[PDB]
């Protein structure tokens, strides 16, 4: 059929200050069908109790979800958004990145 | 002159086999999200304290009671109509139905219905039409829906009646929260090298409310006609998160500014310089 | 594979009738429901008639009454039976088919000229 694959962005509330206690959103998006995994990572390993928005759709029908976690970020934590979709061969992986 | 919310209602029905599916549902009200309904749950839960509007319970209570059967209903009806028509599982519906009002006593509304992430019919004024793009299926599909005279008056009285009369109770119940304005914050950075001797000028806008929003790089008064703006992007506050870059060379970086615009600021900019 | 063939078209006067025909290829297992579109020059291509394996048919409002479709399911074929030809007639009628596992797009014919004079 025609199955989108996801759009995935990874950003944070605030400005990311090392020490300071701040957001971490993943904005998945533009997928279909609706069933989808999503998880974000702390250094590679799964983070647990993370929050999601009820799954909704766009004009042109496909889905987009928002996951996010309280987090402080640190000189060497690596911090990453991993979804998994029928459109996908394997994981994709999004690092964060302040920019 | 005062703002316009449209109300649109959505479904997501899933079917991965002949036994097992789940329904799940939700209600917007312009930006806001009014209502949740899930598989698990038997009623639509209410998300803001304004979100029955200027409703009765026992008028809540009936609509609960149209979407319970309608839920069970739709279910069986997909089922069969697959084994009739011969489709082949799994199948993903969505629905998007709703209405806006207007000034004058006047309001338009909309019931699409999509199949495998396309849309195959509509709900228009009186029944059930196929979009022009439709499989030859979908054609046997609207004859037996359109012989169901109880399920056509409803969904008609729904879009034409009972819709308008609830957004206009969500709108004076909310006004406080939909007239809301939350001020944005903006901060700048740089980004990952586009080009030889090039640079990517980020400019972040974090936690504005309502949605829309201004922002451009700027010369002076000379807007930046590179800026490319990304999409505007959710923070679970139900505040909004932009950023907008522009690719320069090195030397004309210096002296340009980062402007944003928004109705929370009342005439005020934040306008940052580079670094 | 899947292939429909059309036949049956031509040139008539108004008033009079035509019969196009859809012989499909493959079991009476794997086409579901056949069907008819028409497209007119430089028009958008229009739903006609669809008729089910079991025989239920649906109609558009502009033929009801003046086009029955039918099906021989031992030859895997169907009828356009058309009756009472006005000259707003004149199209290429496309013969369509829903084919198992495929329910988002159909299976198409090359089509076949109908001008009424
Ligand atoms: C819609 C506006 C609502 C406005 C209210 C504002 C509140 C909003 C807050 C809550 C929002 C929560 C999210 C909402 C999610 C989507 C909402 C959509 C609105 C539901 C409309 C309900 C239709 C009412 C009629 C109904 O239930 N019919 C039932 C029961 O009818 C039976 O039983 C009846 C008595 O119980 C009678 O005896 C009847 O003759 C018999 O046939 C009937 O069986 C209907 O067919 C059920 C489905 C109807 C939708 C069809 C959609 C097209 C489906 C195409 C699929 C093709 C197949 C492709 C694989
Ligand atoms: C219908 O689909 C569901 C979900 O896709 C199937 O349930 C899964 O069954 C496998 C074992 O066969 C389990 O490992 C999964 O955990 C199940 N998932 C869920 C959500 O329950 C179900 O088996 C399918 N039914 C048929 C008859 O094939
Ligand atoms: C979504 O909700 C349905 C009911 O509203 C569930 O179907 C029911 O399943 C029970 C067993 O759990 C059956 O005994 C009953 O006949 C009914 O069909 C359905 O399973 C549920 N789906 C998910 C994924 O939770
Ligand atoms: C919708 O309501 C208006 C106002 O009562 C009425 O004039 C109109 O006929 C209705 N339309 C439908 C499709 O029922
Ligand atoms: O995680 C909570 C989320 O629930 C959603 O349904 C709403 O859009 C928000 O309040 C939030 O993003
Ligand atoms: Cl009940």
């Amino acid at each position: 059929m025609i199955q989108r694959t996801p759009k995935i962005q990874v950003y944070s509330r605030h400005p990311a200050e090392n020490g300071k206690s701040n957001f971490l959103n993943c904005y998945v998006s533009g997928f279909h069908p609706s069933d989808i995994e999503v998880d974000l990572l702390k250094n590679g390993e799964r983070i647990e109790k993370v929050e999601h928005s009820d799954l909704s759709f766009s004009k042109d029908w496909s889905f987009y979800l928002l996951y996010y976690t309280e987090f402080t970020p640190t000189e060497k934590d690596e911090y990453a958004c991993r979804v998994n979709h029928v459109t996908l061969s394997q994981p994709k992986i999004v690092k964060w990145d302040r920019d | 002159m005062q703002r316009l919310f449209p109300l649109r209602c959505l479904q997501i029905s899933s079917f991965a086999n002949s036994s097992w599916t789940r329904t799940d549902g939700l209600a917007w009200l312009g930006e806001l999200q009014t209502h949740s309904w899930s598989n698990d749950s038997d009623t639509v839960r209410s998300l803001k304290p304004w979100s029955q509007g200027t409703f009765s319970d026992q008028q809540w209570e009936t609509l609960q009671h149209i979407f319970r059967v309608y839920r069970s209903s739709f279910t069986r009806d997909v089922k069969e109509f697959a084994k009739m028509l011969r489709l082949s599982y799994p199948l993903e519906l969505q629905v998007s139905a709703g209405c806006e009002v207007h000034p004058g006593n006047a309001s338009n509304n909309f019931f699409h219905v999509a199949f495998q992430g396309k849309d195959i019919l509509s709900f228009q004024g009186t029944s059930w039409e196929p979009t022009q793009e439709a499989p030859l299926w979908v054609n046997l599909a609207i004859q037996v829906l359109n012989q169901d005279k109880w399920t056509r008056e409803t969904v008609q009285w729904l879009l034409n009646g009972t819709c308008p009369q609830f957004v206009s109770g969500l709108l004076e119940s909310g006004k406080s929260e939909l007239k809301k304005q939350v001020k944005p914050k903006a901060w700048l950075s740089r980004g990952p090298s586009p080009g030889p001797g090039r640079l990517l000028l980020v400019c972040h806008v974090s936690g504005f409310y309502p949605k829309p929003v201004w922002v451009k790089w700027m010369r002076g008064e000379q807007e930046q006609q590179g800026t490319q703006p990304g999409d505007i992007l959710p923070n679970a506050d139900e505040t909004w998160y932009l950023r907008a870059t522009l690719d320069v060379v090195a030397g004309e970086a210096a002296g340009l500014s980062c402007r944003v615009k928004h109705s929370s600021l009342e005439g005020q900019d934040i306008v940052l310089y580079w670094g | 594979q899947v292939q429909l063939v059309e036949s049956g078209g031509g040139l008539v006067q108004a008033g009079g009738s035509l019969r196009l025909s859809c012989a499909a290829s493959g079991s009476i297992f794997s086409i579901n429901a056949m069907g008819w579109y028409r497209q007119a020059p430089g028009k958008q291509r229009d739903f006609l008639a669809v008729i089910s394996s079991s025989g239920s048919t649906n109609y558009a409002d502009s033929v009801k009454g003046r086009f029955t479709i039918s099906r021989d399911n031992a030859k895997n074929t169907a009828y356009l039976q058309m009756n009472s030809l006005k000259v707003e007639d004149t199209a290429v009628y496309y013969c369509a088919a829903h084919v198992a596992g495929f329910d988002e797009y159909n299976y198409w014919g090359q089509g076949t000229q109908v001008t009424v004079s």
